[PDB]
Formats: structure tokens, C-alpha cells, sequence
């Protein structure tokens, strides 16, 4: 619960590489995607 | 006598015709005064005993003697504060109600030294230092982040940075995050008549940075005044120790990693510009966990960002809930 939130840290915007981390990282964490992959 | 009846009622219609009056300032107390063993108010009744380190938002100028404020708790209504000359006035009160107030004690000695209570036994000495109970305080307590290390190294820089981005987006409207560079240790409430109003003087303090050390002290207090939630996160805070004293009297908030062995691995993986200072980070947590745990205001030893999150601005909204 400690290295993602300094990673969290990294995702906010002081590169368009940011953007695109934290979108895909709340993308895992969205009780969606756990679904799909049990299916 | 109906002389009383029409000033009992003057008050109660002064101050409800307008219930959105502005607030003018706001003060603390820390005397443990009864307002009322003394029947003495402009309004008879059950006055309110605001407790020490309690905060009274005096919005009227009533005149010289009593003031009208209102708590920082919820449901908070319009009260009366005594002026702190009048508390002063007061406090020498308390000490009369003893046999002896001055030097001569009472034991078994009445009649051949009456040695009436001197200027030694009044307030006009003890003006070295001469605190006063009332202290200035602003509008609304200002938040600041502390722990779980040092300012300015990479995680304590990283682990407020996901924090303050959390509180804008949650409290949109009512919260201004502002970042000073500069110095805030040497602040006292009474140091000099007037810490370098000239930078001309060419003395021991002229060159230093108290030119401009005082004038953000307003910035601070002119953006309390303005009605919204400010933010302080310079990089001369390190420990609420030093805080606990100034003018600003902020609110602490608390990121303890619970065992000293977890920071270590958090700064471990950083990076070759961590170890030049590795051994630091544990006298950092060290010289900052030994500190009173009352000092802080709030605990946020959660190890998940989104329950720390939510346990922070549910205490935030409760502050904004009573202030309103």
C-alpha cells in the first residue's frame, strides 16, 4: 500500500506518459476488470 | 428597576436582525475562566465556558469590556467573550479570594504587620514577560503536512504530493493551496515594537530575511480572511514543536508509517540519489516520533492512500460544518 502510493505521486502532473499511467491504473482497479478475467 | 429590561433586550435584537453578519476576527483562549460563577453579562443567564485552546470568532464590536464571538464547534451560536484586560482584571480576582494575596503570610501573624498588597502585588509589575491570556489567531485553522520524514527528501516530498492533489479536487470551491520558500522558525508573538520595518537601518537584521519574513505572515492571514481553506507546505516545517508557539497555531496532520522498518525499503528503491543521505530518514522519523501524540491534531496511519484520504477530509468538512 506504500510503493503505489508514491507511484500515485508520479502519475499527477507537476508528460502525456502520466496521463496514460494513471488512466491504465485505475483502469485494473475498477471492479470491471476483475470480472473480466475471471470470465 | 426597568432600566435593565430594555438593555437585557438591546443586545438580543442587535445581534439577530442580521444572522450573516461578517466574521471581523477570530481569537483563542486558554484560561479556565467560568463565565458563570460571575453573574455579571449583558445578557443574564448560563453564559458558555469555552475550554482552553478553544477558538471564539469575534465578528461585533460591542465596547471595552465584553465582545461577541462565536465557538468552532458544531451548532455553534452568538456568545459573549470578556475583553482579556477585563480577563486580566478578572484573573487578579481570583487570587483575592485568598486570605493573602501579597508576601505576608497568615501564620498566626494578624495585627502587627498589615502590609498592604504593594504595586509589587498588582499586574502593573511582572512585565518582563507579561503573556497575555488572549492570543491572535485567524479566521480558520490553517493545515500543514509534517512526517513521516524530513521535508524535502524524495518520499516525504512524494507522499504529500499525492495528499494536497486529493484535497483540491474533494474540497473544489473552498481550499487555495499555496507554496512559501521562505523561512518561518524565527517567528514569535512579541520579539520587537517593529522587526524591520526599515531595510535602510544597515543593522544585525536588516540584511537578513526578515525584511520579507513578516510580510508573508499576512499572506497567511489575509488568505484565512477571504473565506476558504488554505494550505500551508513550506519547507521550513519539520517538527510542530516550533509551530506550537507562533502566531499561526496551525493544524497538524499526522502520516506515521507505524515501524521504522517500512520507510526504510519506501527509500531504498528510489534511487542512487536516496543513499547519499539514507541514514538520516531514521533520525528523521526518530527526532519526529518521540513527539507528544496529543500535539498532533489528527492520526493518519492508514497504510491504503484511499483510506487515509477519506479519514482526512471527514475531519476537514466537520471544521467546515462548525465554521459556518
Amino acid at each position: 500500500g506504500y510503493l503505489d502510493w508514491i507511484t500515485q505521486a508520479e502519475d499527477i502532473d507537476p508528460r502525456w506518459n502520466r496521463f496514460c499511467r494513471r488512466k491504465c491504473r485505475a483502469a485494473v482497479k475498477s471492479n470491471v476488470f476483475y470480472w473480466l478475467v475471471i470470465f | 428597576e426597568s432600566a435593565r429590561r430594555e438593555v437585557e433586550s438591546q443586545a438580543q435584537q442587535q445581534l439577530e436582525r442580521a444572522k450573516h453578519k461578517p466574521v471581523a476576527f477570530a481569537v483563542r483562549t486558554n484560561v479556565s475562566y467560568c463565565g458563570v460563577l460571575d453573574e455579571e453579562c449583558p445578557v443574564q443567564g448560563s453564559g458558555v465556558n469555552f475550554e482552553a485552546k478553544d477558538f471564539l470568532h469575534i465578528k461585533e464590536k460591542y465596547s471595552n469590556d465584553w465582545w461577541i464571538g462565536r465557538l468552532v464547534k458544531e451548532g455553534g451560536d452568538i456568545a459573549f467573550i470578556p475583553s482579556p484586560q477585563r480577563l486580566e482584571s478578572i484573573r487578579l480576582k481570583q487570587e483575592q479570594k485568598a486570605r493573602r494575596s501579597g508576601n505576608p503570610s497568615s501564620l498566626s501573624d494578624i495585627g502587627n504587620r498589615r502590609s498592604p498588597p504593594p504595586s509589587l502585588a498588582k499586574q502593573k509589575q511582572k512585565q518582563a514577560e507579561h503573556v497575555p491570556p488572549y492570543d491572535v489567531v485567524p479566521s480558520m485553522r490553517p493545515v500543514v503536512l509534517v512526517g513521516p520524514s524530513l521535508k524535502g527528501y524524495e518520499v516525504t516530498d512524494m507522499m504529500q504530493k499525492a495528499l494536497f492533489d486529493f484535497l483540491k479536487h474533494r474540497f473544489d470551491g473552498r481550499i487555495s493551496i499555496t507554496r512559501v520558500t521562505a523561512d518561518l522558525s524565527l517567528a514569535k508573538r512579541s520579539v520587537l515594537n517593529n522587526p524591520g520595518k526599515r531595510t535602510i537601518i544597515e543593522r544585525s537584521s536588516a540584511r537578513s530575511s526578515i525584511a520579507e519574513v513578516q510580510s508573508e505572515i499576512e499572506r497567511i492571514f489575509e488568505l484565512a480572511k477571504s473565506l476558504q481553506l488554505v494550505v500551508l507546505d513550506a519547507d521550513t516545517i519539520n517538527h510542530p514543536a516550533q509551530l506550537a508557539k507562533t502566531s499561526l497555531a496551525p493544524i497538524i496532520v499526522f502520516v506515521k508509517v507505524s515501524s521504522p522498518k517500512v520507510l526504510q525499503r519506501l527509500i531504498r528503491s528510489r534511487g542512487k540519489s536516496q543513499m547519499k543521505h539514507l541514514t538520516v530518514q531514521m533520525m528523521a522519523y526518530d527526532k519526529l516520533v518521540q513527539c507528544p501524540p496529543e500535539s498532533f491534531d489528527v492520526i493518519l496511519d492508514e497504510n491504503q492512500l484511499e483510506d487515509a484520504c477519506e479519514h482526512l477530509a471527514e475531519y476537514l468538512e466537520v471544521y467546515w460544518r462548525a465554521t459556518h
